């Protein structure tokens, strides 16, 4: 037979060619590919498709690759796939497969792995939006609550620092040594996110580096409070070298013992993460943006200055005014010029990640509004990419969701398990509804099970009744959580048995592929062009363009969905 | 257009969809002897559907009703309509439902003979009260 | 008092429409939050008073208009659903397309 | 509503700024929590209605004075930090020396 | 600068576009894709590039996943990746990547998992075709030394049974029981080759399946020889179905117990492979090809009716009047209109499988050859295929590799592990000479090793002079012949402890996903078409077209390569 | 055509191949001032060549010769010949050879200036004997 678009979208939603608004932005999304047929479409329900020997298989054990859940006839926003229309299925806490899902003795076109059975679960993606979740690289262990502040906009895994709220933590992302590392991966346990930690880099000798690697690091963190040398960045990334891991750095922005130029010549070209790489949160002033140039910097920005706007320069100002305690180390901090750029450079694809900086200037629980927010604005702005499609926003989304999904997880070695919608990929999710995208999620699938959802009266007769409000589920609960849960740690860690040692029920896993990577393998943001600003009047040229844009009066996402 | 569609919205092309194209369509009729209503869905092996269902069920043997997926149709009491009728696909290998076929329901190898199995099942239903 | 989980709960409601409420009299417009607190709390409070799930349904679904929210909310509020502890107990009380 | 951490947590300052309020009205002289509770709100009414931060900061280093409170209070709250949602977004908003 | 094509072809072969020659065939097979860039070509050699610092990388431990071995600047012709140009490179047995290899410290676009380092050696691959080993279906286990002849074909995996030269084997593929798999599973870790034993299916209840199911067999083999009556089918599925594994079949000649279509129906929709579905190598006569319209048939020919020729109707005569020590049974099974017409389907993608049926009617040794020579003649009679490319033969070829490489796996549920030329697959791989495609190969590799090999004098001054002949290699030593080799078994087995029980030292991996399968899941073989036979003059028709073609008298790869 | 190919042959395409296309071409002067020959490969790393090569080194540095992936330049005794250079790619960074540099050879972000590692580098290869 022969059925409308419209009445189809209402019992399955969009396919092929529809077109979805996400949010209250300007943005619309387009389905690349439908990859679940027409005519068999597996629903779960009351007299419905997927029901014994019908859309379900009756008859094969577990072991025969039935999956453990399915989510259904959802659309697909991720940095590697693109925008597609399929179902998605679930084994052993682990993606099995992208495409047609049901029962091969009644159907045809069952994708391999998506055989739905007596061990299958059921989501219901008709109307929804599925991510990957977010990776926030820049987060400072200040207060363990963040994490649910992080989940509640998206924001599954961590990478940072700390030891709670010493002056330590409270300026840089650092663990430092064996002591404090080994309590610090023993209290994460308690909490629902996904944790690799970075310890303490500036060092003279190899002995200390080694120390806190073996300790279970994931990294090292060269920050300026604790001497953000030539020495400490060249012990840091010849020990990085040769442990797999990575280095993070917030720069000199005093000048004290160099410019920008002699940094860059400490890195010695090798692989290095550069956080709030336009300088307001910190670094070599007015110009660390020109590390963004660089084949061997993997640049982020930290949340803040995302988008550019009208209240912007006063609150930073006044910010660091009170994070420093104290007016010319300020107006040079905090330039209105290179706020524009990091904006600009942004949309290029030249600044690769974003970032918190948790309790240090930034937000845990705004990274996938402000990319929203950003690429809105920056559309509003500039107007289509070039390589955008006429008819959709595909390409620029695209960008903006590598920034806090793939992207990140390349940088820190750890897009083997997890960062992307695909196949083999540890089931870190986030599914959204359109209304609300990168806002407010519907629910947080952490490890294979539900961890994380907005759920009314627990009294109530159904799960929707007043208040809703952010709430742990069983993947949250009990023994579940670690087992959910990883722990990122160092193969050096990994080898000298870690996991025993510091006694973890996490999911202990090695960090890999960390050195080897360049600006260029980073997904939709590879970018190397000439970068200068201009010592006086702080203005940023991207091979010879001005690079700038007018603040917003008005953010998307914003005053119309949050009370906060 | 764009400038119209609500928060979420979705922007609609035109082009009708088209389903179940490929597949040959059996019509029968269907009367409801009983004094309660009776709702079959699109993926109900329509030849084990409740007993008091007046049909040629014969020919419903492998086959769906030829409507959307997720779908149901309504036999009220004492009312008569006609169903368009569909093979299963995949291994046409039905387990299940009313235990009257518990496998294949295909069709097999022989063009004007009926497989042994299938007159079996339509002997089967016969005598479990499955009106035709 | 012995408070339950339920009627704690229930305090975040209270809260959050007493600020709505406060915020629709100084003419602003609503958003989101704010205007699903107002019309569960009507709701809540005809319960109280001994109305009917019929008659607090109507109420609610009258006390906020399109003028009074901010452009799409209406969207975002298809329904709001709250139970309610009526005369003969608790009720679900959901509301129809509320923002008219 | 689909209520946030973030969301919930600004519950309280709504709760203990009306009972400071209706304190201050009686002729109360407030206390450290309390005048806190009315600077912070402040900003945060100031946020919802559409100001900037260099407005709200005004408005809020001027809403309470020596006199207002309790001797001693300006000495615990040299200034005063809160995170509002402006219309370009969430921002920190500090007011310096609020009680003058 | 600029080179020209042919000075380019010189130093690192064919590029997109260019055009390759299977042997003395008529088949012209065209690069699709280049995957390794231009300019930084890696190649092994004195002054070239894979030198200390340069093309290879000298300062990275292995555990940065360096390789193991690479493989430069080859043509791969797979059933999945197609007709590609590439780096292939291996890691600890398995597939890491296909791309660019190199040193990204030097280098631009190093695919990732391609880094070349000190752990790695090379392979030269520059005027080289690199497959997939195949992998025979259809083996009697009736001499050790098959193993041999198959390796010098380019097939590395076995699928059959047997307990040596018994008249049981040399008739049916079947090890009979708990004791005969244990001693056969044993005896086969001397052997060079993948293997997975089946075993005898022809029982009334569970209990003697079951038996053989734990004991280690991936399969139960019925057989006309043993009774393949409707019971035996019927508890042989119900209890691969409980198994997951593979259930092959060689029907009732003499129809006592039915016709096919009984037989078809004895199937009960369930999952199932046909050996010699033709007939010629036994099968419900004239009839048996009809079998290849259903759904749940997975369909194998044996190789000697593989091209068809002037001389095969002489051959089969002859042969099955001794084969069963003998003419009404004769004529009625050795029909030359089903042979031609199984010659027609194989270009069609309606028999989806070759097979040797080895020393039971077949040629072991020759599955490569024969696919080729098929190939080649129905190219000849037919012309293009309709879904072929104007300019080349891909589409072809690729359908006739899928044959012999991917979709033997799949019937046999081990895709997941060998089969095709992919990321994360053991690296069972040959390569060939363009020259000698199909015949006559260079080498096997075989879990990451070379195992065999052509060889001349090993006392010359090098490896080329004469005699040149077949012979192992170090990956056919020691204890890494069974390092490098895979014994298949069942889930039961493998649960069960086969490996300590048996004491089995070769690589023990459970069978998965036999059951699910369809002909659809088979790759380039599909197609489900009516077929109906002519119960007079055994003519075919398939959708109502006559199914014929003409005799061959020369073979192409055959009498110009081979003293055989 | 195909009609003409040899066994095993190939039918190539009409379409030059663009290599190094990029990157940009500094051209030196070599004089090798020793007895015996000398041969440079593609990929090695001109700046520390045999000691006897007479060349503007800090001009080959961080540079390769601007021919082919595999094949080489002769230089016999005593004679004069142009070479094209180019940069490596990647990372630049460039380990082992003579132990010349045993790092980055990028230029980093200054126009107008070198970096001091260079000029480092340069010192010391005339002091190791390295001909310029
Ligand atoms: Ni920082
Ligand atoms: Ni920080
Ligand atoms: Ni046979
Ligand atoms: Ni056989």
């Amino acid at each position: 037979p022969q059925i409308s678009r419209q009445e189809y979208a209402g019992l399955f939603g969009p396919t092929t060619g529809d077109k979805i608004r996400l949010g209250d932005t300007n943005l619309f999304i387009e389905i690349e590919k439908d990859l679940r047929g027409y005519g068999e479409e597996s629903v779960y329900g009351g007299g419905k498709s997927l029901r014994d020997g019908m859309g379900a298989n009756n008859h094969l054990t577990r072991d025969n690759g039935v999956l453990d859940l399915v989510i259904t006839n959802v659309t697909i926003v991720d940095a590697r796939l693109g925008v597609i229309k399929a179902d998605v299925g679930i084994r052993d806490g682990k993606i099995a497969g992208i495409g047609k899902s049901g029962n091969p003795g009644v159907m045809d076109g069952v994708t391999p792995g998506l055989v739905v059975g007596v061990s299958t679960d059921a989501i219901s993606g008709e109307h929804l939006i599925l991510t990957a979740a977010g990776i926030d690289t820049h987060i400072h262990l200040i207060s363990p609550q963040q994490a649910y502040h992080a989940l509640s906009n998206g924001v599954a895994t961590f990478f940072g620092g700390g030891i709670g709220p010493t002056d330590g933590t409270n300026g840089t992302t650092v663990t430092p040594g064996p002591w404090n590392i080994r309590q610090m991966l023993r209290s994460v346990e308690g909490l629902p996110v996904n944790v690799g930690i970075l310890g303490k880099g500036n060092s003279y000798g190899r002995g200390p580096l080694l120390e806190q690697a073996i300790a279970g690091v994931v990294g090292y963190k060269v920050h300026e409070d604790w001497g953000a040398t030539a020495n400490a960045l060249r012990h840091s990334l010849r020990m990085a070298d040769e442990m797999d891991i990575q280095v993070s750095v917030h720069t000199d922005s005093l000048n004290e013992c160099g410019y920008v130029e002699d940094t860059i010549d400490a890195f010695e070209g090798r692989t290095i993460h550069t956080f709030h790489t336009e300088g307001a949160g910190g670094g070599h002033a007015p110009d660390i943006i020109r590390v963004a140039s660089q084949p061997n910097v993997l640049p982020s920005s930290t949340n803040p200055t995302l988008p550019y706007g009208v209240n912007s320069q006063a609150e930073l100002f006044d910010m660091i005014m009170v994070c420093h305690n104290l007016v010319s180390f300020a107006e040079s901090r905090v330039r209105p010029e290179t706020i524009a750029a990091e904006n600009v450079l942004h949309d290029m694809g030249v600044i690769s990640m974003f970032s918190s900086d948790s309790q240090a200037m930034g937000r845990v629980g705004e990274n996938w509004l402000r990319v929203m927010q950003t690429a809105n604005a920056m559309k509003a702005s500039r107007g289509k990419l070039p390589e955008d499609a006429p008819g959709n926003d595909n390409f620029r989304v695209l960008r903006y969701v590598a920034k806090i999904t793939i992207n990140p997880a390349i940088a820190q070695g750890v897009s083997h398990v997890i960062g992307s919608v695909e196949v083999g990929k540890m089931a870190d999710l986030v599914l959204w509804d359109p209304r609300f995208f990168g806002a407010k999620p519907k629910m947080v699938i952490k490890g294979g099970m539900i961890n994380w959802a907005a759920m009314g009266d627990p009294n109530a007769s159904l799960p929707t009744p007043q208040p809703v409000f952010y709430r742990p589920m069983f993947g949250a609960m009990g023994k579940t959580m670690q087992d959910t849960c990883v722990t990122f740690v160092s193969q050096a860690a990994l080898d000298d048995g870690v996991k025993e040692k510091a006694g973890l029920d996490r999911q202990v896993i090695a960090v890999k592929n960390c050195r080897t990577i360049s600006k260029h393998d980073l997904v939709r943001n590879d970018q190397t062009p000439n970068i200068e600003v201009d010592p006086e009047t702080f203005a940023v040229k991207v091979d010879g363009v001005h690079a700038t844009c007018e603040p917003i009066d008005t953010a998307a996402m914003n005053q119309r969905y949050f009370f906060g | 257009s764009e400038q119209n569609t609500p928060l979420g919205g979705c922007i609609l092309a035109d082009t009708p969809i088209t389903f179940n194209e490929n597949k040959p369509v059996t019509k029968v009729k269907v009367r409801n002897t009983g004094d309660r209503p009776i709702q079959v869905g699109s993926h109900f092996h329509f030849f084990e559907v409740n007993r008091a269902l007046e049909f040629d069920r014969a020919a419903a043997y492998g086959k769906r009703l030829n409507i959307s997926s997720t779908t149901a149709i309504r036999f009220e009491p004492g009312d008569e309509t006609e169903v368009p009728l569909i093979p299963f696909g995949g291994k046409q290998t039905l387990y299940g439902f009313n235990n009257l076929v518990d496998g294949w329901t295909g069709e097999g190898v022989v063009p004007n003979s009926e497989r042994p199995d299938k007159l079996e099942a339509i002997r089967r239903a016969a005598e479990r009260g499955f009106k035709s | 008092m012995q408070l339950t989980p339920r009627e704690v709960e229930k305090l975040m409601i209270y809260t959050l429409s007493d600020v709505a409420f406060k915020r629709k009299a100084r003419g602003l417009k609503l958003n989101y939050p704010e205007a699903v607190s107002i019309i569960t709390v009507t709701a809540m409070e005809g319960a109280r008073d001994g109305k009917s799930v019929e008659d607090v349904m109507k109420e609610a679904s009258k006390v906020l208009t399109k003028d009074d929210v901010m452009d799409g909310v209406a969207d975002l509020i298809p329904n709001v659903q709250v139970e309610a502890i009526f005369t003969d107990g608790s009720r679900l009380v959901t509301v129809h397309d509320p923002i008219k």
